[PDB]
């Protein structure tokens, strides 16, 4: 729900005062969208074991959260290494087409997601959908009618 | 969906399915940017020069200019999803003054038509950030909201809630955690108008309006900051003008870096930091690889003389290599230079 | 007056508040616009925060 | 020819930078190659012959 | 029938009365399609160190084991893959060097 | 606060993706008790460093501490290595009785 300006000034802000004393750090660059995404890429020394500099990245974040709002820390902070841009894209598809595409993308999330994590060599995994979740939409009339 | 049937009935026996996907994009991530995958055929399939994917893809995009309204691009994937275009730059702009957004700005402005005269030496230098967008600005009268009597928190809370979401809690629908989400109707938030159509309840049971305390306007602001070593920075990208190297348009670039208002100032990032960083040492290591296989030579033999007759051999093997490379038109890389190295051997 | 007065006055007056978007997902069919909103600012003057 | 083929091509290997590793792999697979095949050419060889 | 108000005549407006509850998702801002039918992808990201041929076999015996917890006329598609190439540049350098 | 079903259905099938990020990785089995404790324990294969995979598993659950409700902050969770067999038992007792 926030544009730039807040996303910046409220969490971006507060991550990039609190974090020094890191090793072999080669440079860093942060991204903030209108959308309400804050993006911070710590890019280190060839040769370096990443491990332990993604545990530095974590504490150096753990000393940071309590000063972040609420909404955010509700939401998640993540911390994670950065990898090649796609390995592969597995796509499912129903041919009866008598369903939206958010049970496809529900029912994925709910029952590939954990399943894909286990096997080793998988550094992470994004989905091109939305996990169900229960909606509630206002209607302002009946809010005026019943006050 | 016009892409997809291009491809789809211009391109049936290359292109075999077509992954269309709107709302990730490479450049932001907003509702205005869109990428799609193509797969062609098994290779089997596609005899001759014209289906190869560079035979595709200028094809693609010439086809594509006619129209006027959006801007397509369609290529080939880099050999190296990490690093590439190696001719390229990514100088950037840094604000050391606490000057603002307007100037910085501005100082790009200035520097892209100030690097505009000169097309002999720099080619497509074009940013890679997007332009200033405009958006609403809601101000909220916060004497006429205490003297109405409604908190200023429920006067938030309901505007967030209403247009912005909100998640509440969970739940468990079929023995999985789920998020419950509050937000308003999609056909009450769509236009400046009905912002007054939201009542608040004040202390006194009365409703009032949104619009009785409150004003908007436009302005205009950027969708997209970026920030370099904790400070604000515009990052420009540019390309070396054909047959001149990148080292003579390094002095360029500072002489252009030179000339800038203060509180400007510039550094490299990405490849051009990984090339300032490497140095010059390919001369140094030929001339060590040189004086060790002297030495090596001169051990296995014993005159101090006989060494040459085998260590002036090489431009024979090199002159093949060139005449071989001119006549294909090939490119001096890796595989080009691990080539000489075994010839020579 | 009483001092937890100022301070409840500083706290709710120099707040950041997100207001949403216009014509934000799910969109109606037959929409031309689409624009963010700003709600308020973080307050940038000592005159200001007098 | 053993010591001239190393001497040729390890410097190779000792580049640094991304570009460092791709070289570093020719430099180290040539020279392995080399080292074994000189070896192999000096034992093997001449009882079969 | 989650309870909001009763007002003062005992109105008894629930939830539903005042707002539609329905069963959605968090955010809408991506969607995907394939040759426009409607699809969900998964976007994978390899580690520092892993095996390109292996560690996809695995996944392939797993979606195949998957198959019968499967509704009917769910497929998979794989509109991104790298592995056939792999394959086939190594099946030419192999041949090239026998 | 949770009972057997939820608690069942709102720890491990959360914090089940999170154990990705760790190689070497066999597998993770959880209990649960109606005292109110939970357990999870994660075995990975012989001969990985200890330490690093400790500390891993911390930094890879605060993935989804945040992602939680605010109750699994305020409780405190004690994450640490594993043995299985008690080095020894020292007992204390009073003669006296008192």
């Amino acid at each position: 729900g926030a544009d730039a300006k807040t996303v910046q000034d409220t969490v971006t802000q507060v991550i990039e005062q609190n974090m020094n004393g890191i090793d072999n750090l080669m440079y860093m660059s942060s991204n903030s969208d209108s959308t309400g995404t804050v993006q911070i890429t710590l890019t280190f020394e060839s040769g370096t074991d990443a491990d332990i500099a993604q545990v530095q990245v974590q504490n150096k974040l753990q000393l940071a959260m309590p000063l972040l709002p609420q909404e955010v820390q509700q939401q998640g902070v993540s911390v994670e290494k950065s990898s090649s841009s796609f390995l592969m894209v597995v796509g499912v598809i129903n041919t009866d087409g008598t369903m939206t595409q958010e049970d496809i993308s529900d029912y994925v999330a709910a029952n590939m997601k954990d399943a894909i994590s286990r096997t080793s060599g998988v550094g992470d995994v994004q989905l091109f959908g939305s996990q169900y979740a229960m909606r509630i939409w206002m209607n302002p009339n009946e809010l005026n009618k019943f006050q | 969906n016009e892409v997809t049937h291009y491809y789809l009935t211009k391109e049936k026996n290359n292109v075999e399915s077509v992954f269309a996907v709107n709302g990730f994009g490479f450049a932001g991530r907003g509702q205005n940017t869109g990428i799609a995958f193509v797969s062609l055929k098994d290779w089997a399939d596609r005899p001759g020069e014209e289906n190869k994917v560079e035979a595709i893809t200028m094809r693609a995009t010439r086809a594509f200019s006619q129209i006027k309204d959006a801007m397509v691009f369609a290529f080939n994937l880099p050999a190296i999803v990490e690093l590439g275009t190696a001719t390229g730059f990514d100088f950037e702009l840094i604000d050391q003054a606490g000057l603002g957004h307007e100037k910085l700005t501005q100082a790009r402005n200035q520097l892209l038509a100030e690097a505009a005269k000169h097309p002999d030496m720099l080619t497509s230098v074009r940013p890679n950030g997007l332009e200033d967008t405009p958006q609403f600005k809601i101000d909220i009268d916060q004497e006429k909201a205490q003297a109405l009597g409604v908190s200023i928190n429920d006067i938030n809370t309901t505007l967030g809630a209403a247009w912005g979401g909100s998640y509440v809690n969970d739940f468990i629908d079929r023995g999985r955690v789920k998020k419950v989400y509050v937000m308003s109707e999609a056909k009450y938030r769509m236009l400046p108008d009905d912002i007054g159509d939201w009542y608040v309840r004040a202390a006194d049971g009365q409703m009032v309006p949104f619009s009785a305390f409150s004003s908007s306007r436009w302005e205009y602001g950027s969708p997209r900051l970026e920030r370099y070593n904790g400070l604000p920075s515009m990052e420009i990208l540019g390309q070396a003008a054909p047959g001149k190297s990148t080292g003579e348009a390094m002095e360029l670039m500072e002489q252009l870096a030179s000339k800038l208002p203060t509180g400007v100032g510039y550094d490299w990032t990405g490849m051009s930091y990984q090339e300032r960083l490497s140095g010059n040492q390919a001369p140094s290591l030929y001339a060590i690889s040189l004086i060790v296989v002297f030495l090596c030579l001169a051990a296995l033999y014993e005159s101090w003389s006989i060494p040459f007759s085998v260590m002036l051999v090489v431009p024979l093997g090199v002159i093949g290599a060139l005449l071989a490379a001119t006549f294909r038109g090939l490119t001096n890389d890796v595989y080009f230079q691990v080539g000489l190295l075994t010839t020579i051997g | 007056l009483t001092p937890v007065d100022v301070i409840t006055a500083i706290k709710a007056q120099n707040a950041q508040v997100a207001a949403g978007q216009l014509g934000g997902t799910p969109p109606v069919k037959g929409q031309q616009l689409n624009a963010s909103i700003i709600a308020q600012t973080r307050l940038t003057s000592t005159e200001e925060f007098g | 020819i053993a010591m001239v083929l190393s001497a040729v091509f390890v410097p190779m290997a000792f580049f640094g930078g991304s570009t460092g590793a791709i070289y570093r792999q020719f430099s180290i697979t040539i020279v392995s190659a080399m080292a074994l095949s000189v070896l192999v050419a000096l034992i093997l060889t001449p009882a079969l012959c | 029938k989650i309870l909001l108000k009763v007002n003062q005549d005992g109105s008894r407006v629930l939830l539903r009365d005042v707002a539609k509850i329905e069963l959605g998702g968090e955010n809408y801002d991506i969607i995907a399609e394939f040759n426009g039918q409607p699809a969900s992808g998964l976007g994978i990201k390899l580690a520092t160190g892993a095996n390109a041929l292996d560690t996809a076999a695995a996944i392939r015996a797993e979606l195949a084991k998957m198959e019968p917890f499967f509704p009917s006329g769910l497929k998979i598609v794989y509109p991104y893959d790298t592995t056939p190439f792999v394959k086939i540049s190594i099946h030419e350098v192999v041949k090239t060097l026998v």
